[PDB]
């Protein structure tokens, strides 16, 4: 992808599943 | 081919899962048609007639 | 269904809420 950005995608589940 | 044909080449496709397409295009979902596949049939046929 | 065929469907959550 030209363009294409870094950044952070957040997980619902994953803090979650800790739990 | 469904509507296939009409864009470009014709890519064949089962009946069934050309009238599910065509249930998702109308907002029905396509299970509904898979339940009902005989009735849905049966109905066509006897509007045909 | 007429037409159904028997196979997996895998789960993304399953092997990591094991974790
Ligand atoms: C969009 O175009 C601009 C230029 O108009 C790009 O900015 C240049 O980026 C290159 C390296 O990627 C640098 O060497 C130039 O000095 C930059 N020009 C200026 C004056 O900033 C920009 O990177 C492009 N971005 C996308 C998304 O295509
Ligand atoms: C996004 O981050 C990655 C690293 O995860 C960057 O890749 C690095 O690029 C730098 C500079 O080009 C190198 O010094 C590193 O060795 C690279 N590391 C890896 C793992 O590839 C990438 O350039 C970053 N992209 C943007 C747009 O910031
Ligand atoms: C939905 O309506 C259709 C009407 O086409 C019903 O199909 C008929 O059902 C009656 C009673 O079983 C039969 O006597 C007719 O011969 C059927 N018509 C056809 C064309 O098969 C269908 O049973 C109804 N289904 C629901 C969920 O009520
Ligand atoms: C599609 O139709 C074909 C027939 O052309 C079906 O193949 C037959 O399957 C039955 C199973 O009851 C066998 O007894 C026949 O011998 C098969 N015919 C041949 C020559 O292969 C096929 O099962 C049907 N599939 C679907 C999805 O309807
Ligand atoms: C999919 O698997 C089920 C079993 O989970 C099959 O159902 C079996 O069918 C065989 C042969 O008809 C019987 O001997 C078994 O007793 C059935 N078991 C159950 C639990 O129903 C089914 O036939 C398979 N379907 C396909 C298309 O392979």
């Amino acid at each position: 992808v030209i363009g294409i950005v870094n950044n952070t995608v957040y997980d619902p589940l994953q803090p979650e599943l800790d739990s | 081919s469904g509507w296939t044909f009409g864009a470009g080449a014709a890519l064949q496709i089962p009946f069934a899962m050309q009238m599910a397409y065509r249930f998702n295009g109308i907002g029905v979902t396509q299970n509904v048609l898979y339940e009902n596949q005989k009735l849905i049939a049966n109905q066509f046929n006897s509007a045909i007639g």
